[PDB]
């Protein structure tokens, strides 16, 4: 087995790709990442025992929060666009754009490095313009993956 | 480089006769003199010789500690260069002369002098003292100070 | 492609069109400025898998917000007018003003000029009067466009 | 260019001016003053490098920061009164007295004359009495400028 | 109008008086006298321009602070007792005493005579003793005025 | 009334009672003894006037720091034990020990006598040991009494 | 009762104990000592009366501040040990060293001789080098004892 | 590697230019000079133990502060003007004017001679006028520059 | 046991060394030395007593601050490499160079000779150039170490 | 060990005396005395003789206080050496020489002195004096100090 370490917040570098391609989309700057397999859990109790007697999981996904102060015109328009396009104006269509999404963070120590990745982020909304003054746009996304495709250590 | 000498008052006599004698105001170049060179009868110029400059060291020079290491002392060198001359105004000449040779150097980092700083720091008239009957002396001065980091052998 | 980079508050000019005439409506002194075009999301999930097999966008809308400490009467007497008039009191008639909206920033380093245009844009509430004591009035608005019709790069 | 110099204090001119009417408001006998342009700065820094990407400036304002020995009825009664008013005794209105100061001073050498002005500028607070047994009375003002109206050599 | 002048402190007169009959309440020997009107500042910044907008001002008082070294009997049985009334010993009840406060003070050369005025002086805390072995008593007060009443010359 | 006059630090007789039985505790050799009845002032300001429209005082105490020279082991072991009690150790308990202060003293001329008296003094810390080389130990006191019970002239 | 007397700062003999033995920590060569046992106060106010209607006392420590001039290795190896044992090297451990203390101090006149007692003192830091080149090392301890377990004249 | 030796202050040699050019911004007549590289750390503590687990740096800048007493008209005119520009009067704009700010010091002894260079240096504030009566004017600066481009020997 | 004892500062030798090589790193001529293993305290109180009920450490470090005189190249490229390398400008990563220190010094009497040995010292900021005209350079390190690795007496 | 003298001025005879033939600058080792070992009509040396040194100490030795114990006294203690020869020169060379072999022992710790300092602090120069009509010795000293721990009787 491996250690558990620290992760320095800052070490991470996150990317995006476009599932058509595996194509990188352009996204920096990010300040707050994160990242949360999650289940709905359902407890059975009965009248035989206070006690939980079962709990199973349903509904999976992986809620993706990030904050970021570097704006990207390619990011929005592919948002924008839906899945393999990209567009300049809102989109009359159901289907919104799925990213793929990879974090990779070097432990603190060098320990490990933690790779996740995550297929089919979507987020229901995205701050176009996000000022306030005296401070530099700061742009908060909140979105749903599918599911966790990979989390691993990818060190030598 | 240009004196190298073990001692302020020979340091700045050699920087006084390095002086180039198109940087002396007056017909002719001064004369540069450890002050105990002349008996006091003797002392100043007689005319038709040029100007005397005597040269000392009038208080006593610190040595102050530089660090805990005892490797070099911060030493603080106090000198006094007088011009003796028959002519009122060539000593006045002299001492704007000195002020300006002394400028020089001003803070050589041991390049010409083996000193970090070279400078004059106060000037004295004292032509009120010559009496008016008799031909004598009239007398001005530089004051000097003379800054290094000097060596103390603690440390092999 | 262009890097994403970032934007800085005080660089925003949004202004307000009366969509009948592409006339402009005066207003002025932003503080914050959030527009974001959101959708809601339907997710599918089915006994046959715990991960979700289908997600649709629907119910677009751009949240628009603005806080601004000039008052504006233009702004003010449209919005009590309604479409295509304007007026000193309250209308009673179903249809609100519908404002056109634009946002243009400079990128922080110069690489971009985003412009963010909403059609549309609609106002549940207008403070009128928003008196703090020692403070200038401070006006909150939170509306909905109907949709994005532009966002890109209007650099040369 | 204009080589950079020294400032002997005591050669500098300083007036007040009401800007309505561009009229001297008597004022004298100054002992220290600072006039200190700023901005401040908002610097963005994110988790793809320990650098700083960008820096940006806003909230321009003048300090400005006087101490006098003269005291002048004009400077105070203007105080007192608020804009294009004199008033002997306080006043209980919304708008403060606003002053263009305009200071012009040679350089030591006279090698150039730097002209400083500044518009609008107010105080907070005004000493109207300022006893200390045994000296004459000295008083301190500080304030805000809106902008520097003009830095530049003045002389020829 | 008048010429500024420089004022010799000791020449200024300290009188306080109660509000109720203009009747001089006893205090004698000032050593400082601080008077200074203030005003809350409020200015105004927005994204449309990093200089300010507007200033404006609101919370008159004056700030009174005296350092002095005679012990008036009267004075603090007067902020004991409170409006209309005199006490000795601490009021339990919520109106502080309220001083009128005048000081009258000729310029150094005669020039202009300063009467300054305040009204409704009021005092949070009050030495009654302030001994220091092997001196007289020293005693400070801080304070603060509604307003000044009169700011003017009182000269003819 | 009575005239404002001077007061020489040393003709200060003070002393500490027990408020139970008013028998002193032994306590002497002050070097500064500073009295200050205070109350914590509120005051009303409103969009109708810049000016203070009401004012009011609240949660009065008086301010005592006393600094001293002679140690008590009496003033001490009262302090330890609480009201009503000596002991040699802390106390495990929440009364604090309160003393009834009384301060007299002549004025300069000997022209009235002012006589202070505070009720419940408690001091929050007390120093047992305040020792420095090369000197005598000097002890420093600061505590909040409950009220003045007495300021008047006690002469004739 | 004991007359209150001056004290001689050098008579007074500091000594550390651990409470686990009553056994003596070598410790010497002090400058300053400070003994203050302190508590927080509360006081209760209501709108009943402007006067304080209670006050009591919590939070029982004893302040002790220590300046000295001779290093004790053992006392340093305590404080690293933690309780009931020495250590060369900092302890990874959740228990700081108390040390008892006592000092025991002859009044100036030999009137009494106060023995002062303080259980568990701990030092949250503890400074080990503390040099200044040309003096020797001078050291500064705070810390803070549970409570003073004596206070008494120990005179016959 | 090279010996540590001490610095003559006034050997030092500052230069600022225009990141633009590489050209030179005329200034002058320092009196100090601190350049200071810093980031922030942030310590990793958790229950496993009392030591740091962990330590890392952030937010990297150089802080930079100068007292200086040439006064230079270029380069309170390049602050104002902002990037790529001069200005004889406050600018409305975004930027800071940013400086590439260099070093050169001999070693005391010639042993080396380091060269210091900062990018991007940006100054919050800039006195324009510093006078204090019977003084030369003198001016200090704080500033930030992004990173140290150079620290080298620069000796041979 | 071992006496304590006073210690002459001038006669520690200190020294930094690469905690990877184990290698010296070149630094002298210090003026001032402090390091002061310290912990945060945390004191338990209930309303069971009023005197301390438990008290607990945690956080250890060592703070080590330290003023020298002459520059060491070595170090600053060290400072600026971060662990295992050496640079000549700002590096953009997360791991501050990490620095043993070992200072060893004797009594005074000789007696004994304290070696203090600190792991992993770590410095936020450090002075580059810090000039001051008419002086030699000064500089000042703040920094924490993880933990103090030795003190004991190395005489013998 | 190379001295062990039992008062200062022994102790720098001592120290003189002990330098190899090889560590002066002249030829012939100079002789050691005290100053009052020579009446003053045969004081420095004949012709065809080695130059002499004369020890003594000319000012108040201090004994301060060094702790609150009493135990030891810090003793500083000061002496002057004045080198006499007829060769203006050799005084040179000879003030150079005791100035660094005093540089020795600069931090000693009672090693090879009784002391934990001895230093050269200051030099004169006295050639000035000498009159240039006749032979006669030049004069040339050093002032060195010298400081330690020095054992009281108090403490038996």
């Amino acid at each position: 087995a491996t250690s558990p370490e620290g992760i320095w917040s800052n070490s991470g570098a996150l990317t995006f790709e476009d599932p058509a391609d595996d194509s990188e989309i352009l996204f920096a700057g990010v300040r707050d990442v994160t990242i949360t397999p999650a289940y709905e859990h359902a407890e059975l109790y009965t009248i035989d025992s206070t006690f939980r007697d079962e709990v199973k999981r349903y509904e999976h996904n992986v809620n993706v929060e990030i904050t970021y102060a570097k704006f990207s015109l390619e990011f929005a328009q592919e948002w924008l666009g839906g899945p393999g396009a990209t567009a300049t104006a809102s989109q009359d269509d159901s289907d919104p754009m799925k990213f793929n999404l990879e974090n990779v963070t070097p432990s603190a120590s060098g320990g490990f490095e933690r790779t996740t990745a995550v297929e089919n982020v979507v987020f229901p909304e995205l701050p176009l313009d996000s000022a306030t003054y005296g401070e530099y746009e700061e742009y908060s996304l909140t979105g749903s993956g599918r599911s966790v495709t990979n989390l691993a250590d990818t060190s030598g | 480089a240009t004196t190298s000498a073990s001692h302020h008052v020979q340091a700045i006599i050699d920087l006084l006769e390095a002086a180039p004698d198109a940087d002396w105001t007056p017909t002719q170049t001064p004369t540069v003199k450890r002050y105990w060179d002349d008996a006091q009868s003797e002392r100043g110029p007689g005319a038709d010789m040029p100007a005397i400059l005597y040269v000392w060291s009038p208080t006593t020079s610190s040595l102050d500690r530089f660090s805990m290491d005892g490797d070099v002392f911060d030493q603080n060198d106090s000198i006094e260069v007088q011009a003796w001359s028959f002519d009122e105004t060539e000593v006045e000449q002299l001492q704007g002369d000195i002020v300006q040779i002394l400028s020089e150097y001003l803070d050589d980092n041991e390049v010409q002098t083996p000193y970090s700083d070279v400078a004059p720091t106060g000037t004295n008239d004292f032509r009120e003292q010559t009496p008016a009957r008799t031909t004598g002396h009239y007398i001005m001065s530089v004051e000097v100070e003379t800054r290094g980091l000097s060596e103390t052998a603690k440390n092999a």
